[PDB]
RNA sequence: CCUAUAACUUAAUCU
RNA sequence: AGAUUAAGUUAU
């Protein structure tokens, strides 16, 4: 009782109060990174072998310091004392006190002045985030002075979009995380010099940074100890950019009170600084780190090193990144061209083919000089734009352009006809909710300012490498590789050629002006050189239900030409495949919607339906996931491209559609990240990203579940093998990648179209935690995608008689068609009526073009006739009567033609 | 055929950007470099004689371009003229907290390098 | 009903846009704001007040004679 | 161009709203408003009165009716900033005419 | 100024 | 039945 409490004090003479009663242990619910032969994973368990004592302050107030008394056995007691005597001189080791006390003489291990939570509690709270179940995260935030306790009274406090002050609140933890990193390096040095072998886990280090568990440590010859730090650093890696742990490295002498380091403006390399950062904070990470990813061995090595570069590039100044320019002489007349590029992710890349003296310019080298933004920015004015927080390179013209968006044109004859037919009554189910919203002249830069949601995000690299192997299995059936210039298929040649090529013609002029040999020479040039390109932002005039402006990205003709020649074989092979997971290219007509849904419900045993939402998907997508998506597509080029060619194609795609220079209103800006909407590979890379986040949610579901309570022994062995393949094994285990893929295809059946997804999943496994659910997606999007996904944007359908709730903004009904029941897609009737009532040209409200327009809208509006709601069905009959009224005011008007569009015989 | 027109237009545009180019403060930074190779983001930051500041409200104006001369990018910039969103010439006497609701925000000030 | 004033707002803003009212960005910004908030209004009393405030922009300048109508 | 202007007033005259009709009638007689009608709790409105007979029908005292609302008059200037009291208005001193009224609503 | 990809409809030529 | 051009509609 009191005597035991006195013994715990010891030489410290600290005022203790017990958290438990008497001499019995105190049971806590903590998060452990455990790997046994019994269980594995990063889950929450019960810790029952410790007595906890809180230390009072001078005024008798409770402080963060705790005394943890652990009783296990005699052999662990003697072994831990033997390890501690070797490790006691290290300041990163918490002070241990070994004694025995008579409760019957059980031995005790007393750890002194620990915090309440370990580092694994912080990592688990940020990596498994739940609103309303974040008490551990709240206690950590109010304990270490990140925010007051009334900060959580503000609603949407956790939301990155609704409240960007949570980034500052989380950045208040970064200094403690950096101190824990330095103390881990000190502990590893002390283990190596003393000859001790053991794994480092996150639950054995407290939030002060001190290490305290040695039960699994074994002794060896001194000078040759090996610490294992893969699980530690890999599970900790998202927190390093969430809390911004390396912020103090920007300052002089790494001192937060000191000012910033004033780097040289002409400095771009930062290679030795990257190596110094890697040796300072990740010294015992075993895999080789290349600061410049041009020296990497394969694409997995590119992923592994580009992950360290997003962390280390937050230290360096933002004027060093982007194109590296060099003066060259053309016929003695000097130019300023780009001879390289400095990436945040890939390091410095230098161009291989560059001449200092050229005596004539061909069409191809004129094209790469016109496309290059170096000439455009070296001639323009300096720009300081304070409307946005994005980086501003230069203003090309002396004015600032202020583009507005016009309102829609009203189609009064159809509205008068619809009012005469009984539509738009008071209290009716169908009302107009889709309009053309006008925008004022500040709309373009306000839409560009939504790239502040894109943050530098470090990934769990071991988890990402396993996930990219599983993601690769989905794209296996497709064929790909390079093609020649004559095999390239262009859909529309009279479209914009981007900037600065839209001053001289459309895409047809450049396709007709270059021969096939010039196009192939340009494509070969991008395999050894990096061409930086400028992307034009254009406001898009189209109907919507929200008043937010929408911008499209216009990519240059050089980038889209070489990207077509690199990617089109794989993209056509994806679009021309039925029955697969990615359903891009599959029509909803002629029974195709029914075939897509039948395919999604393949072998799920206890089937439920699930769909989710990506908040700010084009904006907030991390650069590591976009690079990962690009690498997966480029895995078809194994026999036509070398590794240097594939790296330079990756560097060209990163310099063109990931972090390119963006021209928004006559002025150049730096794109932080995200996806350009005008690249050829956008929908397909979005499909790879969607499959990646789903596989990550399933992995985090299977590893965070308690292994002792998994009833099926196959799933328990699968969770054990999952932890082994993530954190213990370094090489790819293709047999377990096949086994986990088959498990996913059996219990988590997907249907992917470019960030839109429907999942048929086993419900019993999801309630047991063996497959992912909405909560796992919310956690993964929080720690990985830097957004908060509310459960109101998600849906769940427990009755598969009714279809998915929404997919590509179409609902689903079960319809008796002929002798059987099929699934029919129907749209929202507000959208159909708004398309008929509001048009974007004054030439679409007469009897000339409006017949074929209304036919197309009646084709899309036909399946509303099977709806039980009467006004929903009357929408199609209204469009039919109006097609008649247009047909006699100068085979479609008959209803049978529309039915033929949804019956399975094509 | 039409190849000649677009190649002459590309050649003509690319050459008059060198008539616009500063060519003497550009050389002082292009030859102070270790490998004759400098980042692009510092080229208009240290060489461009004209600066344009787009200012959304009055607080940004008093924090950024208060006075006739202001300091940005470790340089000295003297305002030449200010225009509004409708591209009408604003005088500095009009930019005050009293007359701030009557102006067409943003204002685009233009400052030469002193 | 509500749909009539939501369509009349569209007609009125295209009328204002034909009269080059976007020559002044201050007037065009609040015209765009009033039009966008009529099109998002739920109560019809809220939509009518904005309609008055937006129609007075047309009745301000002398470019469309109402005497003829 | 003008067909959009005719289709406006044929559907403005079908909403049958008193406030819209009140300002369209006032505009028809030349009693147009210089600025935008505010709909907040209290803000400023400038109304131009062409001549006397359309002034008595709107103003009787310190309150005039506009857009089915009441606006209390603060200042009357006439083709200058020639401030004129409120006791001036009668037919007895009619030659004693583009006139501005700057008021505030409740 | 007006992007990318996919599907569908209509019209007109050659087969 | 297939290809080409032009136009349109929907989806992302
Ligand atoms: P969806 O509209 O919900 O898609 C999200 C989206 C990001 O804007 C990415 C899909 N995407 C990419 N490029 C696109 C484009 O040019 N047009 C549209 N409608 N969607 C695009
Ligand atoms: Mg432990
Ligand atoms: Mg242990
Ligand atoms: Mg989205
Ligand atoms: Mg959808
Ligand atoms: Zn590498
Ligand atoms: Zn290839």
């Amino acid at each position: 009782a009191q005597s035991f409490l006195n013994r715990v004090c010891g030489v410290s003479a600290a005022r203790l109060t017990p958290c438990g009663t008497g001499t019995s242990t105190d049971v806590v619910y903590r998060a452990f990174d455990i790997y046994n032969d019994k269980v594995a994973g990063f889950a929450k368990f019960l810790k029952t072998n410790c007595c906890r004592f809180q230390e009072k302050d001078e005024d008798d107030n409770l402080i963060d310091s705790y005394f943890v008394v652990k009783r296990h056995t005699f052999s662990n007691y003697q072994h831990e004392e033997t390890i501690y005597n070797l490790l006691k001189d290290c300041p990163a080791v918490a002070k241990h006190d070994f004694f025995k006390f008579r409760i019957d003489m059980v031995p005790h291990i007393s750890r002194q002045r620990l915090t309440k939570y370990t580092m694994a509690d912080l990592v688990y709270a940020l990596r498994h985030f739940d609103e309303g179940n974040c008490d551990t995260l709240k206690e950590i935030l109010v304990t270490y002075n990140c925010c007051d306790d009334d900060y959580f009274n503000k609603k949407d406090w956790y939301d990155f979009v609704e409240n960007p002050d949570i980034l500052r609140v989380y950045a208040n933890l970064g200094e403690r995380v950096r101190q824990a990193l330095l103390k881990t390096v000190q502990f590893c040095d002390a283990m190596r010099n003393a000859g001790i072998v053991g794994v480092l886990t996150l639950d054995n280090q407290d939030l002060n940074g001190n290490w305290y568990d040695f039960g699994d440590f074994i002794q060896t010859t001194p000078g040759s100890g090996v610490p294992v730090v893969d699980s530690y650093y890999s599970l900790l890696m998202p927190i390093l950019t969430l809390t911004r742990a390396l912020t103090a490295e920007s300052h002089v002498d790494t001192d937060l009170t000191k000012p910033y380091i004033k780097w040289d403006l002409l400095k771009y390399d930062f290679t030795e600084e990257r190596l110094k950062l890697f040796d300072r904070y990740f010294k015992y990470w075993d895999q080789t780190y290349h600061p410049n990813c041009v020296n990497c061995l394969d694409d997995r090595c590119i992923l592994h090193c580009a992950n360290f570069n997003v962390l280390f590039s937050t230290v360096f100044p933002p004027t060093s990144f982007g194109p590296l320019v060099r003066k060259i002489f053309v016929d003695g007349v000097p130019f300023v061209v780009s001879t390289g590029y400095h990436f945040r992710e890939l390091g410095v890349v230098h161009n291989q083919d560059v001449n200092l003296h050229s005596s004539r310019l061909s069409f191809k080298e004129l094209l790469v000089y016109a496309a290059d933004p170096a000439m455009h920015a070296a001639s323009g004015n300096l720009l300081l734009d304070k409307r946005t927080t994005c980086f501003s390179v230069a203003a090309l013209t002396n004015n600032v352009a202020f583009q507005t968006v016009k309102p829609g044109n009203f189609n009064k004859d159809f509205y008068d006809f619809a009012v005469s037919k009984g539509f738009f009554k008071e209290g009716s189910s169908v009302e107009l909710k889709h309009f053309f919203f006008a925008q004022d002249g500040n709309a373009a830069i306000s839409d560009y300012d939504y790239y502040r949601y894109n943050l530098p995000t470090m990934c769990d690299i071991r988890q990402l490498l396993f996930v990219v192997e599983v993601v690769d299995k989905y794209f296996d059936c497709y064929d790909g590789g390079c093609i020649n210039a004559n095999q390239v298929i262009v859909n529309n040649l009279d479209k914009s050629a981007g900037f600065p090529f839209n001053k001289w013609g459309k895409a047809r002029l450049y396709y007709d002006s270059m021969s096939y040999e010039d196009q192939d020479a340009l494509f070969a040039y991008t395999k050894r050189n990096v061409i930086p390109t400028i992307t034009q932002m254009n406001l898009k005039y189209a109907i919507s239900a929200k008043n937010r402006a929408r911008t499209v990205a216009g990519v240059s003709i050089c980038s889209t030409m070489t990207n077509r020649q690199f990617h089109q074989k794989l993209l056509k092979s994806i679009a021309a495949t039925r029955g697969a997971t990615v359903v891009i290219g599959t029509s909803k007509f002629y029974g195709g919607w029914h075939n897509m849904l039948k395919t999604v419900y393949s072998d799920v045993e206890n089937p439920h339906l699930m769909g989710w939402d990506y908040p700010k998907c084009d904006r907030a997508m991390p650069n590591m996931l976009r690079i990962m998506a690009s690498l997966v597509l480029a895995r078809k080029h194994t026999t036509c491209c070398s590794l240097s060619h594939r790296f330079y194609r990756l560097a060209n795609e990163c310099a063109q559609v990931l972090s390119e220079m963006v021209m928004c209103g006559g002025s150049l800006y730096v794109k932080p990240g995200g996806t350009s909407s005008g690249d050829a590979t956008t929908a397909y890379a979005n499909s790879v990203f969607n499959i990646c986040q789903a596989v990550t949610a399933n992995v985090n579901a299977l590893l965070s579940t308690d292994g002792n309570k998994i009833a099926d022994k196959y799933v328990r062995n699968l969770q054990h093998r999952l932890y082994e393949c993530l954190y213990r094994n370094r090489d790819v285990d293709t047999d377990f990648v096949n086994e986990f893929y088959a498990y996913l295809r059996k219990h988590f059946s997907m249907m992917i179209l470019s960030d839109d997804a429907v999942v048929c999943f086993n419900s019993t496994y999801a309630s047991q935690g063996l497959v992912a659910s909405i909560k796992n997606f919310k956690s993964v999007l929080y720690y990985q995608n830097n957004v908060f996904m509310s459960e109101a944007k998600c849906w769940t359908e427990t009755d598969l008689t009714k279809g998915p709730h929404e997919f590509c903004s179409q609902h689903t009904m079960l319809v008796k068609q002929g002798d059987d029941y099929v699934y029919l897609p129907y749209p929202d009737p507000s959208r159909i009526l708004g398309a008929g009532c509001f048009v974007d040209d004054i030439v679409k409200t007469d009897g000339t073009l409006m017949i074929e327009r209304f036919v197309s809208l009646a084709i899309d509006a036909y399946p509303l006739t099977k709806h039980p709601n009467q006004e929903y069905a009357d929408v199609f009959h209204l469009y039919l009567q109006y097609i008649r009224k247009l047909h006699d005011e100068l085979r479609y008007w008959e209803p049978e033609f529309y039915e033929a569009m949804y019956t399975p015989h094509t | 055929d039409k190849r000649a027109k677009v190649t002459s237009a590309m050649q003509t545009m690319l050459f008059t950007m060198l008539r616009k180019l500063d060519n003497d403060a550009l050389n002082n930074i292009i030859n102070n470099a270790r490998d004759g190779c400098v980042p692009l983001n510092i080229i208009p930051l240290t060489t461009a004689a004209k600066l344009m500041v787009v200012i959304p409200d009055y607080n940004t104006y008093k924090n950024t371009c208060d006075g006739t001369t202001f300091t940005y990018a470790s340089a000295l910039w003297e305002i030449q003229q200010v225009v509004d969103a409708d591209s009408k010439i604003v005088q500095l006497s009009e930019i005050s907290m009293d007359n701030s609701p009557n102006l067409a925000w943003p204002l685009i000030v233009t400052a030469l390098r002193a | 009903k509500m749909s009539d004033v939501k369509c009349t707002s569209v007609v009125l803003l295209s009328v204002l846009q034909q009269l080059r009212v976007e020559s002044s960005s201050k007037l065009w910004a609040q015209c765009v704001q009033l039009h966008n908030d009529i099109l998002l209004a739920k109560d019809t009393t809220e939509a009518f007040e904005k309609m008055v405030s937006l129609l007075s922009v047309l009745l301000s300048m002398q470019g469309a004679v109402d005497i003829n109508k």
